[PDB]
């Protein structure tokens, strides 16, 4: 498999993170993981000409779509769980919850699953 | 901000997380200040592909013609020199022979097809007038005249 | 924020996994942090500890609460217990252009405490007209923010920012220009007040504990014989009052095994508990005291179901390891003896210090969840009690309306499988003479036991 | 690092191991779970669990090849070669604030520790007062060595006590002191020292150390050219010129250094007592002088650096005292005047003022200067 690790990009303030020496602060590979995670699901799919069609997601888009709440749960179910699962480490994406706290105006969680999340048995002969 | 064209677009071309990112900002303003200054060099490499637009390249072209190269002298000077150097490969018929020493002065010229019985007369004008000293011009006439035939000359301005 | 589609990011660790839990928990911690001589509620939040007491370690806050949320305890009482000698972080920040050097803003902390909160203020490089004011814990930068010049621009940037949970700014006087650069000035004059803290100062604790509710309570990792004495009057006296509080204990660190017995046979009551074994955790002894913080989150996360019979618990060493016999004798004497079994340290058979008399039905008040589950009917019986004393017509009417919503009640409790079989009916002895202000009753059930033990025989 | 192979009997396994002590039962059970077997298979796996890991262990750590940490500093000394130490990161932080303030030695100042980076301790080298001027500087070294530090211009901002009128701490500059050695270099180094001779610095040893040396082209040695034993090392760089002040110096620290302080002794590879010094030959600059005349039109300028150019390319063919052709020169001028590159005529063609072959001695050639006489 052999993943690598990347450097840190706090999204908060939208700066790659230095050491006091100037160099950029390194990261493990499950950070690396996680920032590549959080970067294909800010990244649209289609627009961005330096990518091929399997990175990115179609969030954005769906917002001006005309489905109807429920469809919108599985279409943003469906676009994050294909987005994420491109990558290798990707073992498994669920759990979505989905709470339309206003009106019109939505929040809704999920759960990333590693491939270091299995499960071993453990047997020999 | 990006300052280059070309970094511009670069960077718009990755991920949108980048806008206040200082850091890649500046490596692709550097990388399109590269990509500019490439494309500036393609520019000029494509006019050193002709005599006419020679500029720096006027030297391999002069090279090419077997002309004396001096990047002392004025370069449509060097210019007019190598196109009528280039121009000199086919039949001294009056046109192709008026043409080339208006190439090579780069004023009007108009042959006269002189009167007397192997003479031919040529006749110059310039609106900014001529320099005292148009010695290389008779040369290249005496050079590429036909061999049994005399000339004659006279300017106007 | 605008329109569009926005997401973040966080650990699995910070999930809401408060959902689902159960049971209440006191206890009178001593803490660098936070609300002093009051009780406050945590849902179970490591993060609300944390913001509401700190993550020192070394005091007892921390440490204990940590143990407590990893019992899985549905809510957390906590007191801050202090000494007295209370005083927050305070420091005062003066003006440049006044050749006086004016005082013009005091900085204060927003709790009493001891911790090394500090403040570096330097000449903001882009312009001079502000400032940079910074503030720190110890060398560790906690808040950054650049101001206007005016006083009370100032006060209200550093009483606005989202990060100023720990300092709270104050404006002693007005100026016109920005206050002096420096470097790490402590807020100096607090205390936390946990040191030497007072036999008497528990009693406060445990006066404002009575007015809140609770399933059980806690020391704080303390195995002073005159707190345990005097906790035990109190726990009595509630009792009397119709609060059943839970009371678990540990012994001191020094006491042998016969002391610990001793200990236990001396007060047998049904609603104390005796820890007999010291433990370790993340390299750190914990003395029994300390433990029984974390038995008691078991043992009230537990709820009515639930028992700690053989549950495995967090710790991952014990001392003493007792043989059969050692762990005969504990359990005889009503001590609750953690053993370690294959890597994992494992409560043994639920007790409690009622283990004297067990002259037949009292041998089920020796456990834990028998006391506990006694205690919850009583409490739900008392909450239904104090909406109709005095309020509904004692009327035959009435009392039937009350005898079917207790009935209902148990019939709750039945569909959790708790009971095998219940009964409640009208107390008529006492029903001769009752009166309009109380009616009385009758009731009795079988609770379903959690299995315990099996004896195996192979016919061969 | 060298796979390590590893005798059959030390990766024994742990079922052959039992099986061999349970051969010779044939009357009791030997059932798992039996009370043979329970007196039996722990001998098993403890035997094959040692036998695995702490000789194995002893065997990586006997050889160079294979050994690491202290066993491999230990295999160094065995040849007498020490990996390199760390040194604490060192610099200059400046100070402001009121005047009367003293700021003593030994004060600590760190850096901004956050949730993300630990602060990095560093102390005050010398003590030091504002009262001259508000600002002061003062020497400061990192209390960690290695290449931690080494921070950047204003990283050093936190004072961990506080100092009575200290206005602001800022460091002006980024340290470089840091240095940390990596264990697969310090093996590759042991295992280089692996020469058998050929190491006693004679003509032909001093020139191999010399051209082990990146950028020497050329070396020659003179024995006792000052005698006591005294060699000299005359060096020339890979295009046969005039070695450079910082090659000599390089070839001079490798081979002798000249630094050593009182407690301490040459590394080089110059033997004791041999007295060795690194020199370059000179660069004559072969000047030229002649009436030039120049074509129609042209440059004298252009012409003349043109020519110098063309004589540059062909004095750099000439080697450490060799012969300047004057005849040959003569041609070189010629050639543009053959080519008609400008050069209509020239006299009184000279090197220096000089109409014969000169011979270098303890010299290279260089262009020097073209000259047009100009001769009225």
């Amino acid at each position: 498999l052999d993943l690598k690790g990347s450097f840190l990009f706090d999204f908060e303030k939208g700066e790659f993170v230095k050491n006091a020496d100037g160099t950029l602060k390194k990261c493990d590979k499950v950070q690396a993981y996680k920032q590549w995670c959080q970067k294909a699901i800010l990244t649209p799919r289609y627009k961005k000409a330096a990518y091929t069609n399997i990175y990115g997601s179609e969030i954005k888009d769906l917002i001006a779509s005309n489905l109807s709440q429920s469809a919108k749960e599985l279409e943003i179910t469906r676009l994050i769980k294909e987005t994420i699962l491109v990558h290798p480490y990707t073992k498994e994406v669920g759990e979505f919850s989905f709470n339309w706290l206003e009106n019109s105006r939505l929040v809704e969680y999920e759960f990333d699953v590693l491939t270091i999340d299995d499960e071993n048995i453990v047997i020999d002969g | 901000m990006i300052a280059s064209k070309k970094g511009k677009e670069m960077l718009l071309t990755l991920s949108p997380i980048y806008e206040q990112s200082i850091i890649m900002q500046s490596l692709y303003e550097a990388i399109g200040s590269e990509f500019d200054n490439l494309e500036l060099l393609d520019e000029e490499i494509e006019l050193q592909l002709f005599p006419q637009s020679a500029t720096w390249g006027l030297g391999f072209w002069e090279n090419r013609v077997g002309l004396i190269t001096n990047l002392d002298e004025d370069m449509e000077t060097r210019r007019r020199k190598v196109i009528a150097k280039l121009q000199s490969k086919y039949i001294m018929t009056p046109k192709r022979m008026s043409m080339i020493l208006q190439s090579y002065t780069g004023a009007n010229i108009k042959i006269n097809e002189n009167i007397s019985p192997y003479t031919f007369g040529v006749e110059l004008t310039s609106t900014q007038g001529f320099p005292k000293d148009l010695e290389d011009l008779y040369k290249r006439v005496n050079v590429i005249k036909p061999s049994h035939l005399a000339v004659s000359y006279k300017l106007v301005s | 924020e605008i329109p569009g589609f926005y997401n973040r990011f966080k650990a699995q660790a910070e999930k809401a996994a408060a959902t689902g839990l159960k049971g209440r928990l006191a206890m009178p911690i001593r803490a660098n942090w936070g609300d002093v001589g009051k009780v406050v509620t945590i849902k179970n939040d490591l993060r609300q500890l944390k913001n509401l007491f700190g993550d020192d370690m070394n005091y007892s806050a921390f440490k204990l609460g940590k143990l407590a949320l990893l019992g899985n305890v549905k809510e957390l009482l906590l007191y801050r217990l202090v000494d007295g000698n209370q005083k927050k972080g305070t420091l005062t920040l003066k003006d440049t252009t006044e050749n006086s050097a004016k005082d013009v803003i005091k900085l204060e902390t927003k709790y009493p405490t001891a911790r090394n909160f500090n403040v570096t203020i330097k000449s903001n490089l882009v312009d001079s007209d502000k400032k940079d004011f910074i503030f720190f814990e110890n060398t560790k930068q906690l808040f950054s923010s650049s101001i206007k010049g005016t006083i009370d621009e100032i006060v209200l940037e550093i009483n606005s920012n989202l990060d100023n949970e720990y300092v709270i700014a104050t404006k002693v006087a007005d100026s016109d220009t920005i206050l002096a650069n420096v470097v790490n000035q402590a807020l100096e004059g607090g205390n936390d007040g946990c040191t030497s803290i007072t036999n008497e100062s528990y009693l406060k604790a445990l006066e404002e504990f009575e007015r809140y509710s609770f399933d059980s309570f806690v020391l704080d990792g303390v195995a002073d014989e005159a707190l345990q004495e005097t906790t035990k009057a109190w726990v009595a006296k509630n009792k009397e009052l119709g609060k059943d509080i839970l009371l678990f204990l540990g012994g001191k660190t020094e006491d042998n095994i016969k002391q610990i017995n001793d200990k236990s046979k001396s007060f047998n009551d049904e609603n104390i508990v005796n820890v007999g074994s010291s433990a370790y955790y993340e390299n750190i002894k914990y003395t029994p005291s300390e433990v029984a913080v974390y038995i008691a989150a078991l043992s009230v996360s537990k709820g009515i179901t639930g028992s700690i019979c053989n549950a495995k618990t967090i710790f991952e060493e014990v001392e003493p390891r007792l043989s059969q016999s050692e762990v005969k004798e504990c359990l005889k004497s009503g001590t609750l003896v953690l053993d370690f079994d294959d890597g994992d340290v494992i409560i043994v058979d639920d007790v409690n210090t009622f283990k004297k008399y067990v002259d037949d039905k009292n041998e089920a008040m020796g456990y834990i969840s028998n006391i506990m589950f006694i205690n919850t009917i009583n409490k739900d019986t008392s909450l239904k009690r104090k909406e109709f004393v005095g309020k509904i017509f004692n009327d035959a009417t009435g009392q039937t309306t009350v005898i079917c919503a207790l009935k209902k009640y148990f019939e709750e409790l039945m569909s959790q499988g708790i009971i095998s079989e219940f009964n409640v009916d009208i107390d008529t002895e006492l029903q001769a003479t009752a009166k309009a202000d109380e009616f009385y009753w009758k009731w009795d059930a079988v609770k379903v036991d959690v299995m315990k033990k099996i004896y195996g025989t192979g016919y061969l | 690092e060298r796979e390590l192979p590893i005798p059959v009997f030390l990766t024994e396994d742990e079922d052959s191991v039992h099986e061999r002590m349970l051969s010779n039962f044939q009357d009791v059970s030997t059932l798992e779970g039996d009370f043979i077997y329970d007196a039996t298979r722990p001998t098993a796996e403890q035997i094959a669990e040692l036998k695995q890991l702490g000789l194995q262990n002893n065997l990586k750590i006997a050889f160079p090849q294979t050994s690491y940490g202290t066993y491999l500093e230990w295999l160094g000394e065995c040849k007498g070669v020490f990996k390199n130490q760390p040194t604490k990161a060192t610099g200059v932080i400046t100070f402001t604030g009121v005047q009367g303030t003293i700021i003593t030695k030994g004060t600590i100042v760190t850096t901004i520790a956050t949730d993300e980076k630990q602060s990095i301790e560093f102390e005050l080298l010398e003590t030091k007062t504002i009262g001259e001027n508000e600002t002061v500087d003062i020497k400061a070294e990192s209390r960690i060595v290695g290449t931690i530090g080494n921070v950047s211009k204003g990283s050093i901002s936190v004072l961990l006590g506080s100092i009575s009128g200290v206005k602001s701490i800022t460091n002006k500059e980024d340290f470089r002191g840091g240095t940390d050695e990596d264990e697969e270099h310090f093996r590759e180094r042991v295992l280089v020292a692996e020469q058998e001779d050929k190491l006693s610095g004679a003509s032909s040893d001093y020139i191999r150390w010399a051209k082990e040396v990146d950028g020497v082209g050329y070396a020659y040695v003179v024995s006792e050219w000052a005698g006591a034993g005294t060699v000299k090392v005359l060096i020339l760089d890979k295009n046969r010129k005039a070695a450079t002040q910082e090659l000599i110096d390089k070839v001079q620290e490798y081979i002798y250094p000249l630094n050593i302080s009182e407690g301490e002794n040459r590394d080089g590879k110059a033997p004791i007592g041999a007295l060795v010094t690194v020199v370059t030959p000179d660069t004559l600059l072969i000047n030229v002088k002649a009436s030039f005349i120049f074509s129609n039109g042209f440059s004298e300028e252009t012409v003349l650096n043109n020519l110098k150019t063309k004589i540059d390319k062909y004095l750099d063919k000439i080697d450490l005292g060799g012969t300047v052709s004057y005849n040959a020169i003569q041609a070189i001028v010629g050639s543009m005047m053959l080519t008609d590159e400008g050069i209509e005529d020239f006299s009184n063609l000279t090197i220096n003022d000089v109409k014969e072959n000169i011979k270098l001695q303890d010299q290279v050639v260089g262009i020097g200067e073209i000259v047009n006489e100009v001769v009225g």
